[PDB]
């Protein structure tokens, strides 16, 4: 249940040769779900354009900041392709 | 001063910082009064 309204930029740089963080709604005002669902494995699947190929605006290494409704930490993706995993930092 | 500093392509600007600073000058007043009566115009050889 990814919701692109929910998710934003942290990182105002566009140099693309360093990693991004990103901060992700789920709180009761967001997407609404616990932390260890947005962190299931092929959540962010949505999020890019084509996931087979691993196109799509996350790239490996990038820290997500999720905000689910019962907590709250910092993630790291793992990899981009076939699916979208997220490990915890 | 400015400085001038490097940075990544397409990366934000990070400027250096430029200090101020302000002076104050204090402002007095002076003067220099003489009289000059009118029974010594007749009386000097010179212009009073």
């Amino acid at each position: 249940a990814f919701g692109i309204n929910y998710m934003g930029r942290v990182s105002t740089s566009a140099n693309n040769d360093t990693q991004k963080v990103w901060i992700y709604n789920g709180t009761a005002t967001g997407s609404n779900e616990t932390v260890a669902t947005i962190a299931a494995s092929g959540y962010f699947n949505a999020f890019m354009v084509n996931v087979a190929l691993g196109k799509g605006p996350l790239g490996v290494g990038d820290l997500i900041i999720i905000n689910g409704n019962d907590a709250s930490a910092f993630y790291t993706v793992q990899t981009i392709t076939p699916n979208v995993t997220v490990s915890v930092f | 001063e400015g400085m001038a500093n490097q940075k990544a392509p397409q990366d934000d600007i990070t400027p250096m910082n430029v200090s101020n600073r302000d002076a104050e000058a204090v402002i007095e007043d002076w003067y220099a009064s003489e009289y000059a009566d009118r029974s010594f115009q007749n009386k000097l050889a010179v212009n009073a």
